[PDB]
RNA sequence: UAGACGGUGAGAGCCCGGUACGCGAAAACCCGGCACCUGCCUAGUAUCAAUUCCCGAGUAGCAGCGGGCCCGUGGAAUCCGCUGUGAAUCCGCCGGGACCACCCGGUAAGCCUAAAUACUCCUCGAUGACCGAUAGCGGAUUAGUACCGUGAGGGAAUGGUGAAAAGUACCCCGGGAGGGGAGUGAAAGAGUACCUGAAACCGUGUGCCUACAAUCCGUCAGAGCCUCCUUUUCCUCUCCGGAGGAGGGUGGUGAUGGCGUGCCUUUUGAAGAAUGAGCCUGCGAGUCAGGGACAUGUCGCAAGGUUAACCCGUGUGGGGUAGCCGCAGCGAAAGCGAGUCUGAAUAGGGCGACCCACACGCGCAUACGCGCGUGUGAAUAGUGGCGUGUUCUGGACCCGAA
RNA sequence: AUGCCGUGGUGUAAAGCGUGGCAGUGAGACGGCGGGGGAUAAGCUCCGUACGUCGAAAGGGAAACAGCCCAGAUCGCCGGC
RNA sequence: CGCGGCACAUCCACCUUGUGGUGGGUGUGGGUAGGGGAGCGUCCCUCAUUCAGCGAAGCCACCGGGUGACCGGUGGUGGA
């Protein structure tokens, strides 16, 4: 039987916690910070270089904007039609979902990345220019 | 309280696929009649953030 | 949950009150001048359990060097002749010998006397 | 494997077969640990406080001049060195919530009922009191027919009432829900008695 | 159907108030139903013409100066204030981030509106890995009282006899206060100064040392005296009782020799003639909140992991896919994608992907695995809990100004 | 003369280099040697030195002694060199 | 240097063969700021077990114990 009294935590989980400012057998009076300074009463900022121009106002801004309208797409390789897939069948943008190689209410991308010898027959948004060339070579087909 | 990130830092360092931290280089906007075409060029693209500098800006952009 | 420090301080106070007992003053009376008078009186113990080592040591010599002089050689050759006929008998029960029995110091002397060098200021 | 169903002053009527996706888990230590652990901390009702110099009343001014006394200079009457002042780094109200995920759960009650199921401490009744009245004279002696230990829970039905204030006020009798079991529930009992209306609504809430 | 909690001369379901569970309201107020009462409707509806009328005025638009929105006057739209100017009623007017044009959406300048939500001076009923008298409200005690201030305001300290007062009848010393003997009580080692009664500090009795000595007060050597428990060999009163000395040992003291510059902070360095402490007792300083940020230990599930609000539960239990992080990167971006950007370039770079130790296979090569194979099944791996170190925002380790 | 850069030997456990966590420290002092400012004065100042000790180092020696000489305390010992 | 006690690091043989103990080699252990590792004592809660008006806590003395914080036994006081 497994009582209570029987329960314990795993060996290393659960290490004693660092009390520190009591006494000079551990952490002692200054409890390690040692100073006469900022850091021994307050807190320095990181973005403080203590007076030159910083790594922040040295460097300049990386170039350009970002789009507002970047409408993106989820990825599958053309690789892992094959290996969930291996006998064929129809592949829409719901059972990839289902099958857990891309996101929900998201958009699809085939892309071509690996081996196809399965005769799929995915349906997709936007091919890539080397998936229509790895999936109608194995008699499968490319729709919108 | 939620803990925000440095608004500065975040348009002067950005990352790539691996977790490096990349940036640009200076002495490129003005003043470039005097500056041959050997040292502009050195000054193009962008280079991964010096190994010692590279906890206080990791600690910017997080 | 909060903690009356009490029961916990009060037992490094006892035993250094226990261990302060036969000093005169503040020094056996109160906590704060006790503390700082073991911080001295086991350093003054630690100095001399080693130093003790060479006072002891120290008495040996006189009390062979004066036993030495009643056979009338000195205590740099007695050490001498008594290494060189292989008598290693430590100093301590050297001393012991010439107080508690004349007569067996006696000849430890006459053996370190006949086992010395002929002419102890030649070179050799 | 196989519990065999008693009633109240009687025989055994039939069997009800213990499933091993749900009794059969191997005994996981070091997870059942930081589930009861989880669960106490939800107990605390963290209702504790303290007042701060901030709170503490009064204390606005500075009492005194700063050079001129030989006295130490203080600031205010209730900085937290004062005889009343308030109280550095005290407790503030807290709540203890953990957030530990379903699946480190469930996975630990099934470890546990797992591991009374392996020793033959599961029974299963039929009904704790044969009427619809209750009472406790009876329910005391059909208990101890099953066991003689001096830690059991109950798990009975929601609606049976008749029997629930049957086992209310007995030393060391605990009383819950079919959907109710928890690992610091079964972990304290020795015998679980349940019910077969009670077990197969446990059985059948997880396939 | 009562083992909640408290009281009773100590740990009580069966002694008591009660709890579980039932019963109860003259009158008052709250709510609900039916009546009375009060109001409303009982003339329009459908097709059709498209001429005319109307659809909220010193308001909207525009302009000047401000306010506020992610937006600090900027290219500045929607929204509000004051000052000028000041239309139009459906072919009308306004918005869709200057602006025009086309399209879609909508009818400003009149009014009213439950629920979801914020709060607790106060009322009753529950609860605490909260406090137990320097804590907890300032306030368990004349408590916003005494006291301080002209005033606004500031603002304390003080709880415990015993189960029951049974509170020491009576006698003696004394003016009394206080004692002693008696007594009450289990206890006066509980006497209205009162449970337990520590420490500083203050007496008294006693063993040892101390009036020729220069002492961070100790420590190592070390004689002598006193005290208490014991083997030996004796006195043998011996069942005695351990009578006395010698030897050994615990405890106290310490004539006397050697070494020895108190603690703390701050310092290049302190015994210090640098700073702090008269002594004791209590109190007084890295703590919390967040699915925060980075690392690391450990448990769960693992190409997936996980829920938030919320809902149903007498709880810690069960539901809840919105979402977050992983799942493929390059680029300023359109984009293209195991590749992409720069470029006139299948030139070179920048970042990112890409497994062998084989056999077989291999235009086979002296040899050596490059190109490519079914497995021989090279090892990738993330996410969420709880711990620890550091950190971000808040008072953020604590005290301190003018 | 030394010192430094590279390579081939021999020797050496607690050396190095890369990447993370956490630091403290950035007022030094005197002694030996080499030089500047000063008056070749200074317990003066400012430098160099795989130079030492102190700082952060007790013990023995220089009468006493932060910095000089000898030597680096794990604890015991009424033991030797 | 000689004889005993303790600790860390590595090496050599052995067993679940690092979750580690056993056995002998050799080296090593002054330390401020500071980093890492491992523990003692007080108080509260839960589970189990045990002692308590035949005297708990707390407080005082004495005889002992552990490498350190500190711990135990007996007596006295006292009253949950
Ligand atoms: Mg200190
Ligand atoms: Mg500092
Ligand atoms: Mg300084
Ligand atoms: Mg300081
Ligand atoms: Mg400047
Ligand atoms: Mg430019
Ligand atoms: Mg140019
Ligand atoms: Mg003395
Ligand atoms: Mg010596
Ligand atoms: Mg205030
Ligand atoms: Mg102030
Ligand atoms: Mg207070
Ligand atoms: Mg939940
Ligand atoms: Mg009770
Ligand atoms: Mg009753
Ligand atoms: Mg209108
Ligand atoms: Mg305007
Ligand atoms: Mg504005
Ligand atoms: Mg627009
Ligand atoms: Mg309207
Ligand atoms: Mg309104
Ligand atoms: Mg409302
Ligand atoms: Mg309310
Ligand atoms: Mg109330
Ligand atoms: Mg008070
Ligand atoms: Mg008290
Ligand atoms: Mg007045
Ligand atoms: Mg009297
Ligand atoms: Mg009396
Ligand atoms: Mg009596
Ligand atoms: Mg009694
Ligand atoms: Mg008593
Ligand atoms: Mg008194
Ligand atoms: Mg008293
Ligand atoms: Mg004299
Ligand atoms: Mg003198
Ligand atoms: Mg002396
Ligand atoms: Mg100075
Ligand atoms: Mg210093
Ligand atoms: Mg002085
Ligand atoms: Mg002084
Ligand atoms: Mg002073
Ligand atoms: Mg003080
Ligand atoms: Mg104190
Ligand atoms: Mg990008
Ligand atoms: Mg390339
Ligand atoms: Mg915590
Ligand atoms: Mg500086
Ligand atoms: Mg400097
Ligand atoms: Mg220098
Ligand atoms: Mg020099
Ligand atoms: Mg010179
Ligand atoms: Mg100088
Ligand atoms: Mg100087
Ligand atoms: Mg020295
Ligand atoms: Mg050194
Ligand atoms: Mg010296
Ligand atoms: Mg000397
Ligand atoms: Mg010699
Ligand atoms: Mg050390
Ligand atoms: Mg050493
Ligand atoms: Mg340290
Ligand atoms: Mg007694
Ligand atoms: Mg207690
Ligand atoms: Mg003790
Ligand atoms: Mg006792
Ligand atoms: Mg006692």
């Amino acid at each position: 039987t497994l009582k209570l009294h029987d329960l314990r935590p795993a060996r290393g989980s659960k290490i004693a916690r660092t009390r520190v400012g009591r006494g000079d057998g551990s952490k002692g009076k200054t409890a390690g910070r040692g100073t006469k300074g900022t850091r021994a009463r307050k807190q320095v900022p990181v973005t403080f270089e203590g007076g030159q121009m910083p790594i922040h106002m040295r460097l300049p801004k990386l170039k350009g904007f970002r789009n507002r309208f970047r409408t993106e797409y989820e990825i599958v390789n053309v690789g892992d039609i094959n290996r969930l897939f291996p006998q064929g069948g129809a592949v829409g943008v719901d059972d990839l979902v289902a099958k857990g190689a891309v996101r929900k209410n998201a958009l699809v991308k085939v892309l071509g990345d690996g081996k196809l010898t399965a005769k799929v027959d995915v349906s997709a948004h936007k091919f890539s220019g080397s998936a229509r060339a790895k999936i109608t070579a194995a008699g499968g087909s490319a729709t919108e | 309280p939620k803990a925000k990130t440095h608004s500065g830092a975040s348009k002067r360092f950005r990352r790539t696929g691996t977790g490096k931290i990349v940036r640009q280089k200076a002495n490129r906007r003005h003043l470039l009649e005097h500056k041959p075409s050997t040292r502009t060029r050195r000054l193009d693209g962008r280079t991964v953030v010096a190994a010692n500098d590279t906890k206080r800006v990791t600690s910017l952009l997080n | 949950a909060r903690v009356k420090r009490a029961v916990n301080a009060h037992k490094k106070r006892r035993s250094i009150l226990k261990a302060s007992r036969g000093y005169r003053g503040q020094r056996s009376r109160l906590y704060r001048k006790a503390k700082e008078q073991q911080l001295h009186s086991l350093n003054y113990a630690y100095r001399d359990r080693r130093a003790r080592k060479g006072e002891f040591r120290k008495l040996w010599i006189a009390r062979i060097n004066a036993a030495a002089r009643l056979n009338d050689i000195t205590y740099n050759r007695l050490i001498q002749g008594l290494k060189a006929a292989g008598v290693e008998v430590d100093r301590k029960n050297l001393a012991d010998i010439a107080i508690s029995d004349p007569a067996a110091f006696t000849a430890l002397v006459d053996v370190a006397r006949a086992a010395l060098p002929e002419d102890v200021n030649a070179p050799s | 494997l196989k519990i065999d169903v008693k009633t109240p002053a009687g025989k055994v009527d039939g069997a009800i077969e213990l499933p091993a996706e749900l009794f059969d888990v191997p005994a996981n230590i070091a997870l059942m640990h930081q589930v009861v652990t989880a669960q106490r901390a939800a107990a605390r009702q963290g209702t504790h406080s303290t007042k701060t110099r901030g709170e503490v009343s009064g204390g606005g001014r500075k009492p005194y001049r700063q050079k001129g006394t030989g006295r130490a200079r203080q600031g205010s009457t209730r900085a937290p060195q004062f005889t009343g002042g308030g109280v550095v780094h005290g407790p503030k109200p807290r709540d203890y919530s953990q957030r530990t995920p379903k699946k480190m759960i469930a996975a630990a009650l099934r470890g546990a009922l797992s591991d009374r199921a392996r020793n033959g401490r599961i029974h299963a009744i039929t009904e704790l009191v044969e009427g619809q009245n209750p009472s406790t004279k009876s329910a005391r002696a059909f208990l101890a027919s099953l066991t003689e230990r001096k830690q059991v829970l109950v798990v009975i039905g929601r609606s049976d009432e008749a029997g629930a204030k049957s086992v209310r006020n007995l030393p060391g009798v605990h009383i819950l829900a079919p959907d109710q079991l928890n690992t610091y529930d079964v972990l304290r009992a020795d015998d679980v008695v349940f019910s077969v209306e009670a077990l197969n609504a446990y059985i059948a809430a997880n396939t």
